[PDB]
């Protein structure tokens, strides 16, 4: 029973090790999803302000 | 008489064995279903990892 107990808890040790490491994946790719909408939102700005200028340049 | 001798000396060992095992079985059968389920779980996390 105290080798059944021994036995358990090192998979409740790699389902840490996994979820620690997953969470360390998903943090990282957060960081670039941010920075390319950051990015997409000054060339979508960018965008509508020069649609409209050449309309009144004209 | 073997069968009056044997049995019934195994019957009373038996549930000597029962008053003490089978408390301790049940905690050995539900820890052995702390591994089954920590199992699938390490590998559904190891696949989203």
């Amino acid at each position: 029973d105290s080798y059944l107990k021994h036995q358990e808890i090192v998979l409740d040790t790699l389902l840490p090790q996994t979820v620690s490491n997953q969470w360390r994946i998903n943090n990282d790719y957060i960081r670039q999803t941010c920075t390319i909408v950051e990015e997409m939102n000054i060339q979508q700005r960018k965008q509508i302000n020069d649609l409209e200028i050449y309309r009144k340049r004209l | 008489t073997s069968m009056k001798i044997q049995f019934k000396t195994a019957m009373p060992p038996t549930e000597v064995l029962l008053e003490s095992i089978q408390s301790k079985v049940e905690s050995i059968e539900q820890l052995q279903r702390k591994l089954q389920h920590v199992q699938p779980l390490e590998q559904q996390n190891n696949e989203m990892c």
